[PDB]
């Protein structure tokens, strides 16, 4: 009765704090934390992970609705919007004494039928690959503040994914450890570029190291370049003043040797996750080796893949088989900062995107936006099919559930019709957001789909129901399946709970 | 948390407030702001980036505008105040459109159309010239509303002189690393006392009295490590059982310092600049041998000196060969003000110079240095680009006139946004009028006419009391700073305009 | 947006605090005030007038929903239930951006069409008068704690109204100033009886007055029996000790005279609204006059109508034309108390009901219940027609609005369909209250009415959809028209308000 | 405010609590309760109506049960405790049915079916008799658990005697106005000192010492007004200009009082009972003339005396004719305890008697009076109805057995409610067992058997320690009180059972 009334309202509240961010006329959110950190975004996954939800129902709505399985396009915002719809509609049905178990069965079924409608009405990507994917990446950027440069960023998203995509069983596989995305402020959004190689935001460890090394043999380490102290308690016992010299000599010699090993195997560059002793820095420098230290592990993993190096933890046991390869490693100044560009890698399916923005908070959102585009085109390439956006595919599913409901008659049917009304939350949000009339757009939308117009959607620019694929507003088939998947699980979880206790 | 209208009107209000905080620093007649903290204390500047970086902004939306102080491409000279003031105006002008019913996104689209056009118009109208005379006009303009006295022409000349000294040509293009120009200051009064040195000036005295006051034909050793007694990494304890050993141990130390100095002498070095400390016994023997040594030298200086003298920074003295030594005709210590500084001159590499600023008050030498640094940047940029723009709000006035027309060639909603962007640009010429104390409304009226009659170079003239030709008065703005000030403003205004809820 | 969200929720809250009291399986409410007064009832008019509503929306819901025009049967509880429904449904439509003005037009129209459906489907009372009205009065008592004795109380309600009903233009007019309802505890509910006359809960003013007077000539006064003091300032000036006697004599003589006038005109009984001086009480007593004092004005008005007396304020100007008539006036003990029964009145269309209950709070509710029955049968007799209860007539109206909506298509149509769903709040409440399944009863209910079963309703005893008139559950046509009338006005008023300010 | 289950479980709990408060007063072995306030103070009673009327009940639902103390038809003797205890049990037994899922209304219907049946069964089984002996058994039973001492048989006899004295026959039926039996008390000890007087006893002394202590063949005047100086209604002021007038005015007053007394004497009255005061001068002349006067007589007494003596209560002395005078053989003043009371005996109307209760303690004479009054009521009722029932829980046991069977002849849901009502009736026999200190569970087992073997008169016997024949022990209950105790209980239990929300 009440535990439910409350849980449901807490949940719907989350649904509405995200609703206005859906689509081409969607707005962003500014989220300020207790520590004062600020995040301004349109990304529904960031908004949710950010907002401080207290109510346990809200925490669950957030967790389950997260579309966790993948964060492609606006799957999470769409999931959340539908969960709120499904929940709000369940409220009504419960007011009529429909047992929450019927409702959960109905939702479960309608959910299954809906995934089916999508597979059915979907469309395989054909000889149109390049044009389709571009249109997809633009649709995505269209929702973001990155729209401003959607055509250039879309090209970058396409080029990058296409470069790292493996066409295996006649199928495509895209490994993101081949795409390095780095952000640097102090440039316009247009200055964003695709570099064929791996950029690492770090500079040479010592001023005397070279700024460029052609045909680099890269040593990737995971251990620090320092003296090793025994594990058992150890003490030097000096009784002869003369040994004091011999001892310090032995230490410096240990470091000099470590460098000799790395260099003896042909290493040209040394990139470590850990530290490099000041004296070791001297030696590498003197040997003319370009070294960078305290590198990000994620950066290490990407360098290994592109250069074909193996990350070594036992310098002593290092060998040439372990060395990576690249046509050139060079320090370049990107704005204020100095970065290291490893170009012409052994593995050519290795790329980087240098995201620019004038301001910190601008460049942050640009990277968020570009990482979205990459996942959109990559999942479309992988799935092989696409569905029309603009609320077209949702209006269709809604249309096709109202039929199926009458086939699966009974009380289940009420839950199934309610599930259809909920899916219509998408076209409503889109209309509401663009400044159109929901109740008006909805009626026309239903008409077109009844008359078999599968791809008909909401053109928020003209404010007219048109062909979404013709106009290019299309999305990966995956976004819709997951969103309806996450949405129904989130709603069923709250629907089954009749009490909250500590 | 705030939603919709309340969230937006509020954000706009915030942006406007922070713009007001820097507004009056714009131009030749700019005022200063006194920023006071708790411990360090008072800062007096006209520099907008400094003011904002220091300001204690509370509001999130205001913390966002303040971020422009960090966009290295904008935060030079009046670039910062221009970007902030413009964001404020872009957000203010937007509020009207939001009121009429225009969607924040079409407003954002209008601004994007407008700024892209403007960026085109200015490259079109940009004036070319690598003429040292124009460089001087860039500096004079950059030093305009600062508390530098009347010495500006003297300073401007130093700038061009320094810039042209380190400027180099790569494949057909001139690149100027400002990091090769060492600027430092010393409280001695005068300002006209600022010197241009062909070498690296180091705020460090020689470690020992008995060391030469001047070294000619210097073979300079740059050293990374401390010339002190080093203990092993693995713990070491000395055990003496023979009373006689105590002396020997005490002597091994002396001999250790003696050898350090022997190694140095063996390389032919006669000057030693150490980044770290030097033990007193080492200082003893260095002075004994006639080597001039300085200690605890900043890494920044270590690096500039390696650059200028060709010396390799060495850590292990055993790798101190004549190959790693730098060269300079003279290394001399000389008293500047109340301090004694070391002057490394006639370096192997000529592309390194220093500017020792003087000026007394302390709180003036700081802004003057703050000034000279911006001036150096602007002159350096222009040296590279070879292009500039007319100052005094001349550029904005042209842009405002053109975009007002370009708006007509655009669709309804966007057109509104573009007319709003055109109005926003007038906030610059108006701010200069207000600051100079002249009538804003009439200066704009006049300015518009003249630029429409084709007088591209007519900006706001304090003298003529109204508008006037900047071409004659020589007020010029670098290009790069302009385009980025417009771009920053637009990117940030859009970020803020898009928020409908702050949680 | 919010002022509305809040107003609507305040309103619906009132709707639900009354919902469980509707019908044969309806419960009652205990209402305790700040002064500690307690009222336990099923009467929706008393509940509403009683509950302490703070929210201004709630105060209006209460005022407007009050069905003020008449308080026949459960018109107010029904009105309130429908208003909450209409409001709750409007909430949804507004979530879809339907302008509150469309909704108000739609409601206004559907309201009109609904009154029409009722007139249409109604049924005139024929040669079946007695049986119908009885069935009506029982249906009413069925909701109350008086059900316990519904057959006896229904007979009393029928007999009483029939006795005072004037068949004028072939039509019936029932004047309630001819029905005196009085309550006295200390007897079972079965002891409730109908007395042919006017009972007044008062006893003779002086112990020496007669307990009964046959063939009474009743003097009805509105002035007190006391000495009249001049309006101008007056003082007796006694200078002779002998005048002291002559003065007091003159005063007593004034009172003795007043009695002589009343008695000279034939008066036998003297009933006053005001007071009777102790000496006047002596004189009346001595003249053998039965007098009662400080009588209720309402009681005065009823005595005038039944005896044909005129209420006199100028004793001096009293005349025999002013006297009322009754075969006998007598003091009788009713339980603990002594009452005065004026029997065999001049006007024979004058009746009384002595309501009994063991306890005070029991007898209170019995009178409330009986006063309801009287108004039910009286309004049925007056209207001449009746409509089926059990949610039959509401399910019909709902059925007939769903048609009419499609005729008056557009956005108005959505408001009209929502109005139908709201009317269905009645059958839902009834089902919910009896322990039946709402969603199940509703579906069957719609079926029967679709298949033309106008009179089909919810038999809460068997839990089956049957013929409500056959089973006897019927109500005056007036209850439904007013309830839908009051309900739509209450909802339109809240729907138009977009702000609440002080 | 409370809704649904919470509202109902709560209401039931409340009803049960108040029933517990009177429970132990039931029967021959009933306990007393001491009720203490703030000012007036302590009340000690076994009377359930008194206890509840005095109790400070807070809860609304409990205020409703307490209302049974005012239902004149139930609140006599154990009628009150029986109705309250039964309501409590009816609500308690209901709670079980509500738990199973039975609707409060069908439960209410079951109880209605049950009580209507029971009301029939008891008229069926009611024992007829107008036998003075049975009347005595009614009183003895009514006086059972009170602190009256052993004088009960003596009191019981007084009761029957008084009742039979004022009992009259209308058309074939015996009507007994208890208002004709004047009961009063006086603290003198003994109880056996209670007297039965054939006349009206008045707690008032003669106003003046010189007035006769006894008047024989009395012509009694009942007067409404004060025998004092009366001022006119319209203000009057006396103005004396002649010093001689002052005496005259002072004399008119005396003469006024003299005439008052003359009027009284003229009517033949020799006794004057005034409802109000009598001036000292009037007392003077009344005593002088030999008239016995009492003043400030209660209206209740004025009325009883008019009833007994045939006197008309007169207000205007001028209407004091021999026609309005009452008669009595003797009007005598005699000292009772510490007071002097007036005894009006041998009244014209024989249907008026008084009972002057004695008993000492004060707090005992009060309950004894409280007792004698109930006893008088019960004996009076029975005198009228001519029918009675067996006591000690015999009636309830019969009812519980029959309704248990009648339930079977009824439909499902109602049947449950009727079996619940049958169980509830056992709360009476069980309460008597518990109070006497005997085993409740086994007494019920035995009681059930015997009534089922047809032993209608078997109730709970303290002596036989368990069950026993009430016919032999003479424990009898009046009918009217039984039926109304059942009816009250049902009406009130239904009122409360129907509430689902308390706001």
């Amino acid at each position: 009765k009440d535990a439910m009334k409350e849980n449901i309202e807490a949940a719907i509240a989350i649904s509405n704090s995200v609703r206005s961010s859906l689509g081409p006329r969607g707005m962003d959110k500014m989220l300020v934390d207790s520590l004062g950190d600020i995040v301004i975004t349109n990304d529904g996954v960031t908004i949710l992970k950010e907002m401080d939800v207290e109510h346990p129902a809200a925490k669950m709505m957030v967790e389950v609705s997260k579309t966790q399985d993948s964060f492609v396009g606006d799957g999470t915002t769409t999931a959340v919007i539908i969960a709120g719809g499904l929940l709000q509609q369940a409220q009504g049905l419960i007011n009529q004494n429909v047992h929450p178990t019927v409702i959960s069965e109905g939702y479960r079924m309608a959910s299954e039928e809906a995934k089916r409608v999508i597979d059915e009405i979907s469309t395989k990507i054909g000889a149109d690959e390049k044009a389709l994917l571009l249109k997809m990446a633009q649709t995505s950027l269209n929702s973001k503040s990155a729209s401003v440069a959607k055509d250039k960023l879309a090209e970058i998203s396409y080029e990058a994914v296409k470069s790292v995509a493996e066409l295996r069983d006649g199928k495509y596989y895209v490994d993101f450890d081949n795409i390095q995305v780095v952000k640097k402020q102090g440039g316009a959004i247009d200055d964003t570029q695709l570099i064929n190689g791996i950029i690492v935001d770090k500079e040479k460890v010592h001023p005397g190291m070279p700024d460029v090394v052609k045909d680099a043999k890269i040593a990737l380490l995971d251990a620090p370049l320092e003296i090793k102290k025994p594990e058992f308690d150890t003490n030097l016992r000096i009784e002869d003043p003369s040994m004091i010299q011999k001892f310090l000599a032995q230490e410096e010699n240990m470091l000099r040797e470590m460098v000799d090993k790395i260099k003896s195997v042909g290493a040209n560059v040394v990139i470590t996750q850990k530290g490099i002793d000041d004296m070791a820095q001297h030696y590498l420098s003197r040997a003319g080796i370009y070294a960078v230290r305290r590198v990000k592990k994620s950066d290490m993993d990407k360098l290994a893949k592109a250069t074909g190096a193996s990350i070594v933890s036992t310098i002593d046991e290092i060998s040439s088989s372990d060395l990576g390869t690249a046509e050139r490693v060079e320090q370049v100044k990107v704005g204020e900062d100095y970065m290291t560009f490893v170009t012409g890698c052994k593995n050519p399916k290795a790329v980087s995107i240098l995201v620019r923005g004038e301001t910190e908070h601008v460049v942050d959102e640009m990277e968020r936006s570009i990482t979205d585009s990459l996942h959109v085109v990559a999942s479309a390439l992988e799935d092989g099919a696409y569905a029309a956006g603009g609320g077209a595919t949702a209006a269709e599913i809604a249309f096709r559930l109202r039929s199926y409901a009458q086939k699966i008659g009974g009380r289940q049917q009420l839950a199934i019709e309610k599930f259809a009304d909920a899916i219509e939350e998408i076209p409503r949000a889109l209309a509401e957001n663009a400044g159109l009339d929901p109740i008006d757009i909805l009626l026309k939308l239903r008409a077109e789909h009844a008359k078999g117009n599968k791809t008909y959607g909401i053109n928020v620019f003209t404010g007219e129901i048109e062909d979404m694929v013709k106009n290019g507003v299309i999305e990966p088939i995956r976004v819709g399946k997951q969103a309806i998947e996450s949405a129904t699980e989130a709603a069923i979880m709250i629907l089954r709970i009749d009490d909250v206790i500590a | 948390r705030e939603q919709g209208k309340n969230a937006q009107r509020n954000n706009i209000e915030a942006a406007k407030a922070i713009a007001d905080a820097v507004r009056t620093t714009l131009g030749p007649k700019g005022m200063d702001k006194m920023l006071v903290d708790s411990i360090g204390d008072i800062i007096i500047s006209n520099d907008g980036a400094t003011i904002l970086k220091e300001m204690d902004v509370e509001h999130p939306t205001a913390k966002m505008i303040v971020e422009v102080s960090k966009a290295q491409d904008t935060a030079v000279g009046d670039g910062t105040t221009t970007a902030v003031v413009l964001s404020g105006e872009l957000l203010k002008q937007a509020e009207t459109l939001l009121d009429q019913g225009v969607h924040p996104t079409v407003i954002s689209n209008g601004y994007r159309l407008a700024v892209n056009e403007a960026r085109k118009i200015i490259d079109e109208i940009a004036e070319k010239s690598t003429d040292d005379a124009t460089l001087r006009k860039i500096a004079l303009t950059a030093l305009s509303g600062k508390n530098t006295g009347l010495s500006n022409d003297f300073l401007a000349d130093l700038v061009v002189k320094a810039v042209n000294a380190v400027a180099e040509v790569r494949d057909g293009k001139t690149i100027v690393d400002t990091a090769n120009i060492k600027v430092d200051k010393k409280n001695g009064g005068s300002v006209n006392d600022t010197q241009f040195i062909s070498g690296i000036v180091i705020d460090k005295e020689k470690v020992h009295s008995k060391m030469p006051d001047v070294v000619k034909n210097a073979k300079i050793a740059l050293i990374d490590s401390a010339l002190e007694i080093k203990k092993t990494e693995i713990e070491a304890k000395v055990q003496i059982s023979d009373p006689s050993k105590i002396q020997d141990f005490l002597n091994q130390e002396t001999n250790t310092f003696k050898q350090m100095v022997e190694k140095i002498k063996k390389s032919g070095a006669n000057v030693v600049l150490c980044q770290k400390g030097i033990d007193d016994v080492a200082q003893h023997y260095l002075a004994k041998e006639g080597i001039y040594a300085v200690r605890r030298v900043k890494k920044s200086d270590m690096e500039k000196l390696a650059k200028a003298t060709g010396a390799k920074i060495v850590t292990d003295l055993d790798d101190l060969t004549p190959s790693v030594l730098g060269e300079a005709e003279t290394v001399e210590e000389r008293k500047i003000g109340d301090d004694r500084m070391t002057f490394v001159m006639g370096c192997k590499n000529p592309k390194a110079v220093s500017i020792l600023i003087r000026g007394g008050t302390d709180h003036v030498v700081s802004e003057v240095e703050r000034a000279l640094n911006d001036a150096i940047r602007v002159v350096a940029i222009t040296k590279e680009d070879g292009k500039f723009l007319w100052g005094g709000g001349a550029v904005e006035a042209e842009l405002a006139m053109r975009l007002a027309k370009y708006a007509n060639s655009v669709g309804g909603r966007e057109q509104l946004a573009i007319e709003a962007f055109a109005k926003a640009l007038e906030i610059i010429p108006r701010t200069l009028a207000e600051n100079a104390g002249i009538d804003p409304i009439n200066t704009l009226i006049k300015l518009k006419a003249d630029d429409e009659k084709g007088r591209i170079s007519v900006g706001v003239d304090l003298d003529n009391n109204g508008v006037g030709d900047m071409k004659a008065k020589g007020v010029v703005d670098p290009l790069r700073v302009k385009t980025h000030a417009l771009e920053s403003a637009v990117e940030v205004a859009t970020m803020i305009l898009r928020i409908d809820d702050v949680i």
